[PDB]
């Protein structure tokens, strides 16, 4: 029942634009703490950006921070992440997580979407 | 004379977070610790340094009773010795306590359809707690060392953390309502006795 649901991306110009949502089902997404990973090739995951639950603060890597914004649509129950003046080395699979803290019966690490940037 | 007013913490209609734990003194008065140990509502009862049995023969200075909810999966920590999210950032007893862990499930009472989610327990803190202290502060906590003062990066931390009460949840996942009741024994006059 309880699922996270990665959506949006593709491939995208420098300079490009693109928007990712994150579909939640089992729980309000503003109780916990939700985020985005990032996984470049022959990298380690990279966290981008979080979004505190209950309007407590957002968090922004120091690689995207002015450039991504992450949002929280408590309607939709989906935390999305605007992706703008995108730099190739943004090139990655994009991932989200609850921060749920074993708070729910989850089966936790699991399918994320990729985006592409080129040089141009 | 008096009776000790343990109506006032055993049937709160409030309770606290853990992290922020509720404390009440009780003095000048006069308890009987078997009308509660012997009710039948309570499914855990155990205590430390002293015994059950005897626990109106007894005389303390003071008595403190301490009251929060938790997990049943974490009633294991509201005991001396223990570590755990728990006793390490929330609820510390000491190695020498005296006293006793009083705990019942209140799932009928503190989760709902969808799920309550307005109990706290911190996640985060930079040293384990010394006993009885008690950390309600809401400072972003800092992992690793990226600094997080001024803009905030991934590592940095809002330290409270909800808890999931769900009412089909298994019974370590449900709410229970917990009771510390602490005896302070000093080098003063006794206020809190036995009949
Ligand atoms: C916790 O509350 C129980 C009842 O809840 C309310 O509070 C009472 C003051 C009263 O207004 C009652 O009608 C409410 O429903 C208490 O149990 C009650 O105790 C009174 C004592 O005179 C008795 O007349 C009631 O019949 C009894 N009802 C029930 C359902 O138990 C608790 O009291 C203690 O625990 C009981 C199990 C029993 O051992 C009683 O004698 C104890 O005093 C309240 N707990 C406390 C005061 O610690």
């Amino acid at each position: 029942q309880v699922q996270l649901v990665e959506s949006g991306g593709g491939l995208v110009q420098a300079g490009g634009s693109l928007r990712l949502s994150c579909a939640a089902s089992g729980f309000p997404v503003e109780v916990w703490r939700m985020e985005w990973y990032r996984q470049a090739p022959g990298k380690e995951r990279e966290g981008v950006a979080a979004i505190e639950s209950y309007g407590h603060g957002t968090r922004y890597a120091d690689s995207v921070k002015g450039r991504f914004t992450i949002s929280r649509d408590n309607a939709k129950n989906t935390v999305y992440l605007q992706m703008n003046s995108l730099k190739p080395e943004d090139t990655a699979v994009y991932y989200c997580n609850v921060k749920d803290d074993g708070q729910l019966a989850y089966h936790y690490d699991y399918q994320g979407t990729q985006v592409t940037v080129s040089a141009g | 004379t008096n009776l000790c007013p343990f109506g006032e913490v055993f049937n709160a209609t409030r309770f606290a977070s853990v992290y922020a734990w509720n404390r009440k003194r009780i003095s000048n008065c006069v308890a009987d610790y078997s009308v509660l140990y012997n009710s039948a509502s309570f499914s855990t009862f155990k205590c430390y340094g002293v015994s059950p049995t005897k626990l109106n023969d007894l005389c303390f200075t003071n008595v403190y009773a301490d009251s929060f909810v938790i997990r049943g999966d974490e009633v294991r920590q509201i005991a001396p010795g223990q570590t755990g999210k728990i006793a390490d950032y929330n609820y510390k007893l000491p190695d020498d306590f005296t006293g006793c862990v009083i705990a019942w499930n209140s799932n009928n009472l503190d989760s709902k359809v969808g799920g309550n989610y307005n109990y706290l327990y911190r996640l985060f803190r930079k040293s384990n707690l010394k006993p009885f202290e008690r950390d309600i502060s809401t400072e972003i906590y800092q992992a690793g060392s990226t600094p997080c003062n001024g803009v905030e990066g991934f590592n940095c931390y809002f330290p409270l953390q909800s808890y999931g009460f769900q009412p089909t949840n298994g019974v370590g996942y449900q709410p229970y309502r917990v009771v510390v009741l602490s005896f302070e024994l000093l080098h003063a006059p006794a206020t809190v006795c036995g009949p």
